[PDB]
């Protein structure tokens, strides 16, 4: 025989054909799961948990397919993720369509898969320039709007209901990392969860929120004015790096290395109360006997603390991180510390630490959630993903594109009207774009009930005529302009959402044969 | 669209994914539904050998039987995350929304959508909060009524145990609470109250120790067994050798040299020891009549254990890190871990210091304090599965009481608060409400659905469920008339309606809002659902 | 206890047993429902061997498919006996058992017991028929008009197959009842109608011929095909050699005897033969455009054909036994077995007589007659399934249409029975109760199960059923506020109430008869189950 290859070569056309239809497939998964009305997914993955979700991307993480053209449609869904958070779903269910129409005339009137990629730059460079004249600015200092662009997300979530504190909860957690350009980072939103409560009395409180209690039982569990110093070292005597080996000759040396073990962790220890610090965060454990001192000063101990949450500390307290102990200063030391207290819960002890809240560096917070059950905190949890991720391109970018579909139909109607005037061989694949982009609101008159065949023919008829902010309530089912409907989503989303569709139809019609099974 | 893409798969969409979380719910309520109220049934659990455990808690139930399908996940970490944390309603979570979705499934055949159904009970739900205010009822602490927390004990625990495990198990948890109110208000639960195993006599010998119980005594015979005025002393360092971070060997070169290092080795724990000694000459008077006891958070060497039993200092190791937490809220004194700074004022105080064995192992008592800040409750058992019993018995009971001295409010049960929903939801103008549309059968669902728990105490009892409220529902009809606040209950005993007010049937507060609240959550996340997968690499 | 008798036994018990009967009734619903109504989905039987059909009819749906679930054998057998003595009305019953059931079990789960629910579906199946006697219509079919049948044909084959195949299809039902009649005897066959399967230009080419059409050529090809008048001759006995039965061997002395042996053969043959020869001419002789056709039952000699072939004889053989009765019915004669007797007032006549080549085959066609008795319908197709489905048609199409000559009242269709009967069952005051409290909770479980037909139509055409019912009850409504018999229906086409009578939709009386009656002894014995069990040997 001959090397591992040729079971059994997928060549020619029929090759192209079962991407066409791998491709199709995956949007099929998620096709109820767009809009307002959109159905949720149970996936089971093999370990034991569950994930309980609408999001595409969440969806296809859990999912695995043995097929090597469906799992770079796969990756799509990370692009968004990991670009700007939101509009996942979108991204896999235009793509689908895309290499759809684009497939009668690969399969028919053979049109080389280049020729298709050519026209598609054309289209890519036209739907940036109709999404940019298309959208308006919008204030970004205007909280009233805000909150409306916010929520524009959340109404296709479970939390719609409680859209008037999410939104509230999301627009200060933003707004306390969002550093004076406008850079903000979701590494230091924490994302700490608490099983059971209402949702109504959760809010977002100034500060961190731990996991563990105090160790002495004496420590001051309240304290006006707590004074926090961040600590990386073990408070203990350690063993130490070189080959050592005491060689004990009197009897008097024996009680002497066990008296300096008591005598070093007294001079780290009465080095710290020259601040006289009340809370003393260690990142490492923490001995009895150095404990005992740090008590006799007016300190307050906790166990070991990993390095993540200090590293949070640091920038509410305004504490550096600090390792070497003979370096202790006082103005390294924490300080405009709001308030100490630990509430009991059943499952584990709370210490809250609280903010004065009065450039320099920005700001951290922890979000409480206070759900129904461990799944309800996951579906919550990447809800404020969705939501918080919408408040960053407002910042970064002031212009805002219309929802509802109105964007993509814009770029339908006018690569539709210029396909006329663009004679030649190009035509055909210019004018399959189009066929694309009006899916996007048929999926949301499908999921409404409705029936997409007047709705759409309704649409194009009013959108030259009346205006381009036109679209269709996802709720009633009939058309209704977002001017008067007031809901708005950015125009970041509508551009990695056209840009990361086309871009993945060039490189999988670009496939000629399949071949599995060569090597690891 | 899942075959050709993964090789082995399986898929259920559009109706199987509605039968299955309907399915899988009304058959996991079958299973707890016997279980919820007085007269229901118990529940072993042998897993593998045939240890054996018993309760009625269905949150053991749970966590201990392993189940495969994707639906009841969620209602066994619904119902366990519920009773984590509040320790009351966990079969009620099941019962609700094991009833509230085949109660809404009937529509969905019918083809409503399942959005504006879950719209409903959001919206249904905001309406039970506004309802929660005018239901309460406020109360005062600044009373201090025994006999309010004594049918508030009883509520629980006659659901788990019977009436004659109730009765003396009853007084047990009152004084142990009787002690937790205090000026600052602050509530402790996990540290004041704890449980400990002891195989002894029966369950009905369950006693109250004012002091804290260790299940440690004195090691030597020679060493005090029973100790009249013992003032304890606090120390978390560790008396037996220390080996020395890489110290190596005492290099010895005659033999001499040999005794010598032995006995250096010691010195360092006679120099611990005198400090004992100095702290004794100071509280040396009445030696015969007073005493003085040790307690280690690590262990002691047995070489020094016979220096304690010279001076007839009652030595204790090895104890736990909630114990030491502990020991200042009982004798009164204060905690200390080094044995260079000592004082008197640290000492505490003890009025009483006894020891009692039972075959190999012994329990040290301590008691008759003066202002103990904490107590304990020492349960006693025959069985290994009664001591799980009253594991979950105390632990969902101290949880329940509890909760009435967070708050200034108590939600009286026995059907009351279903009752009285089920009128507010079908007989509230809907105008008021924001909701249209067909939201008209979601506020009927959930206001049917909350009809079938009263009804589930019945049909434990053999009765007909159905005939048992027409009275019930013949009194409210009246009682708005009459002019004359009351509410009614379900009684088991005779069949009959009655008030939870002179009865005694209480509930707490957190319980019932957090219920419907998770249920909810739960039972609308699993009707949105319309597909189920399973995919992934293994 | 079961399993002590027979451990290889198994026994679902009182919650287990009723959970199956409800959900393989569901799941039996689920499926087969959507058959229902024209609007409804075709469903391909591929067996094992390729053999594809196209049908709706639920009879030939379970007859295929084997059933293994217990409960769902039952309701196929419900579907034979109603399709046996009806054949039409299979999908109404395995919805009206799914949705008693599913209605039952509703209130089963509420703490009622099955026997007083399925004593009110007696009471309510009683008092159906006090409403059916009178909401039915008599009509005089003594006219004998074309316009009722077409539209009462038009309305039972709409639910087979599209539109424009209906339209060509329902003058054919409406020409098989022409000359089937009697006033007196009032005797109406049904088997005397021939189907014969062939395949030619398209199922929508079809056409209704007035005499007999058999599937059998002529032999010979000196025979003429075109006959202006023939004399059809019956016969029955084999013309071929027939062994003597007793056994018997021809042992001849020489060879000049075997000639003659073989030519006693030859005589007896000829001996019944000239008898045929002799026949022919006694009528008159030298007669041109005057045929004479022979129909045998049997087989017949090639020998024997040349003697047929000479004198122009047509000649067929083995032909089928139900056909000997059709022979007289369309062409007037006689049947006769022998030939010992024969005389001219015995044939029958015939105005056409032709064949046609279509393959290789050929097919018989006898065509105007004077007064014939009875007819045939060719069911041409396309391809294999289409004859099949064709042949379901006529043979669903052909009872409804019958039942209205067997008797003449007849129940107005589109749902207007169930929506009409669903009032009448709600408030039964004094007239049949039997008890307080206990048959009322089954004749409200009865009214609800009744009203899932319509329902089941509305969903199959892609509307809300709700919406569309809202309108209806407010037209019966508002008809009543007039006192008037206005029969209200439900338009698939714009989802609106329309009339039964006016537009065009009627039931047989007898389908209604035997659904109820048999949904509701089938419905009523599965919730007296409460145990199901399996025995045997292997
Ligand atoms: N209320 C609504 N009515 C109509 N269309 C909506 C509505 N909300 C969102 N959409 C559409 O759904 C698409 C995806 O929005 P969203 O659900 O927030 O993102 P994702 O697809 O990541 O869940 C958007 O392109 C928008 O046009
Ligand atoms: N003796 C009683 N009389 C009337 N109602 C009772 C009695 N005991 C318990 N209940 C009712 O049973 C319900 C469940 O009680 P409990 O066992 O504390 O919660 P769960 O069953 O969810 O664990 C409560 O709503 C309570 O009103
Ligand atoms: N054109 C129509 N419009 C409304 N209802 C119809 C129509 N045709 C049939 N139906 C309804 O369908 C029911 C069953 O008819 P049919 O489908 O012929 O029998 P089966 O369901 O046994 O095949 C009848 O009760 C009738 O009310
Ligand atoms: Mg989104
Ligand atoms: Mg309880
Ligand atoms: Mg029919």
């Amino acid at each position: 025989v001959f090397m591992n290859a040729s079971q059994e070569r997928t060549t020619g056309r029929q090759a192209q054909i079962s991407n066409i239809t791998a491709a199709k497939a995956v949007a099929d998964v998620i096709r109820t799961c767009l809009g307002p009305k959109a159905m949720l997914k149970m996936l089971l993955d093999p370990m034991g948990g569950l994930v309980l979700t609408n999001d595409g991307h969440a969806i296809l993480r859990e999912i695995d397919v043995a097929h090597p053209a469906a799992k770079s449609m796969l990756e799509l869904s990370r692009t968004q993720d990991e670009e700007v958070g939101d509009g996942t779903t979108t991204v896999i269910i235009l793509a689908g369509e895309i290499l759809a129409q684009c497939a009668p005339y690969l399969i028919e009137k053979n049109i080389h898969p280049v020729i298709i990629i050519q026209a598609l730059k054309k289209a890519l460079t036209d739907a940036l320039e109709v999404i940019k004249q298309v959208s308006k600015p919008v204030d970004v200092e205007n909280d009233a709007a805000m909150k409306k662009l916010i929520q524009a997300s959340i109404g296709t979530k479970y939390v719609i209901h409680w859209s008037e504190k999410m939104c509230e909860l999301a627009l200060d957690a933003v707004k306390t990392v969002r550093k004076d350009f406008e850079i903000d980072i979701k590494r230091y939103v924490r994302v700490e969860k608490i099983p059971g409560g209402d949702v109504l009395d959760s809010r977002v409180l100034k500060g961190v929120l731990l996991n563990k209690d105090v160790v002495h039982p004496k420590m001051s569990r309240h304290i006006e004015n707590p004074r926090v110093v961040l600590l990386d070292c073990p408070l203990e005597y350690k063993k130490g790096e070189s080959q050592t080996n005491i060689e004990i000759e009197k009897e008097e040396d024996w009680n002497r290395i066990l008296q300096i073990e008591e005598e070093q962790v007294q001079l780290m220890c009465e080095q710290i109360l020259a601040v006289r610090p009340t809370l003393v965060i260690t990142e490492k454990g923490v001995s009895d006997l150095a404990q005992h001192y740090l008590l006799k000063g007016g300190c307050s101990v906790l166990r070991r603390v990993k390095k993540s949450d200090n590293n949070r500390i640091a920038r509410v307290t305004g504490a550096t991180i600090v390792n070497r102990v003979e370096d202790l200063k006082e103005s390294d030391v924490g300080t405009n510390c709001g308030l100490f207290k630990v509430e009991m819960i059943g499952d584990e002890y709370f210490s809250f630490l609280d903010n004065c809240k009065e450039s320099g560096l920005q700001k951290a917070c922890t979000i409480m959630l206070r759900g129904g059950s461990k799944d309800i905190l996951n579906e919550i949890d990447r809800n404020l993903q969705d939501a918080m991720a919408v408040a960053r391109n407002v910042m970064l970018s002031p212009s805002l594109s219309p929802g509802g579909g109105a964007t993509e139909m814009a770029v339908s109607v006018k690569l539709a009207e210029k396909a006329k005037q663009l004679e030649g061989i190009q035509q055909w694949p210019y004018q399959a774009v189009a066929d694309a982009m009006e899916c996007i609101p048929r999926t949301l008159i499908q999921n409404a009930g409705g029936d997409p065949i007047r709705l759409l023919s309704q649409l194009r008829a009013k959108h030259a005529q009346g205006n381009f902010t036109t679209g269709i309530d996802g709720d009633k089912g009939k058309i209704v302009d977002m001017v008067s409907y007031g809901i708005w989503e950015p125009e970041v989303i509508k551009q990695q959402s056209v840009k990361t569709a086309i871009e993945s139809a060039c490189l999988l019609l670009r496939v000629d044969d399949i071949v599995s099974g060569v090597r690891k | 669209s899942l075959q050709l893409l993964n090789p082995k798969a399986e898929s259920l969409r559009r109706d199987a994914a509605l039968k299955v979380n309907v399915t899988s719910a009304e058959g996991l309520q079958s299973v707890l539904e016997t279980n919820l109220g007085p007269k229901g049934t118990l529940k072993m659990l042998v897993d593998g050998a045939g240890n054996i455990k018993l309760t009625k808690d269905g949150k053991v139930l749970l966590t201990e039987m392993q189940i495969q399908s994707p639906t009841a996940v969620l209602i066994a970490r619904a119902a366990a995350a519920q009773d984590e944390i509040t320790g009351d309603g966990t079969t009620t979570v099941v019962c609700l929304v094991g009833e509230l979705l085949r109660q809404a499934h009937r529509f969905i055949q019918e083809g409503v959508h399942p959005r504006i159904i879950t719209d409903g009970f959001e919206i249904a739900r905001k309406e039970s909060m506004k309802f929660l205010d005018e239901f309460k009822i406020s109360k005062t602490n600044l009373s201090n009524d025994r006999e309010f927390l004594l049918q508030v004990a009883r509520s629980s625990l006659l659901t788990k145990v019977d009436a004659d495990l109730t009765e003396v198990l009853t007084p047990i948890v009152t004084d142990a609470v009787l002690s937790v109110y205090d000026a600052q208000a602050d509530n402790l639960d996990l540290h004041m109250v704890e449980i400990m195993q002891m195989q002894h006599l029966s369950p009905k010998d369950t006693t109250f120790i004012k002091g804290l119980v260790l299940d440690h005594g004195g090691r030597h015979p020679d060493m005090p067994t029973r100790v009249k005025n013992a003032y304890v002393l606090i120390l978390n360092v560790s008396l037996e050798y220390e080996k020395t971070e890489v110290n190596s060997g005492f290099f010895y070169s005659s033999a001499d040299q040999r005794d010598k290092l032995a006995a250096s080795e010691r010195k360092f724990v006679d120099a611990k020891l005198k400090k004992i000694i100095d702290l004794k000459n100071e509280v040396c008077g009445m030696d015969p009549d007073k005493g003085f006891v040790i307690i280690n958070q690590k262990g002691i060497d047995p070489m020094s254990l016979d220096v304690f039993a010279k001076h007839n200092i009652l030595a204790l190791r090895r104890a736990k890190r909630r114990n030491m937490e502990r020991l200042q809220l009982v004798t009164g004194g204060e905690a200390q871990n080094s044995v260079e700074d000592l004082s008197p004022q640290i000492l505490g105080f003890s009025g009483l210091v006894y020891q009692e064995t039972i075959g190999e192992e012994k329990f040290t008592y301590v008691t008759e304090n003066t202002d103990p800040k904490s107590c304990t409750i020492l349960i006693k058992g025959s069985t290994h599965y009664a001591l799980a019993q009253t594991k979950d018995a105390v632990r969902d009971g101290l949880r329940a009481v509890a909760n009435v001295l967070k708050d200034k409010n108590i939600i009286p049960g026995a059907g009351a608060f279903y009752i009285a929903l089920s009128r507010y939801l079908r007989s509230a103008n809907m105008n008021k409400l924001g909701a249209k549309g067909k939201t008209k059968t979601g506020i009927e669902a959930f206001a049917e659905a909350l009809l079938v728990i009263p009804k589930t105490l019945v049909k434990n009892s053999g009765f007909d469920p159905l005939d048992v409220l027409a009275m019930v529902e013949d009194e409210l009809d009246d009682a708005q008339d009459s002019d004359e606040t009351r509410y009614v209950g379900v009684d088991l005993n005779i069949g009959d309606s009655c008030d939870p007010t002179i009865e005694g049937i209480w509930d707490s507060y957190r319980v019932l809002r957090n219920a419907i609240t998770g249920a909810t959550g739960i039972a609308s996340n699993l009707l949105l659902c319309d597909e189920l997968l399973r995919a992934g690499r293994s």
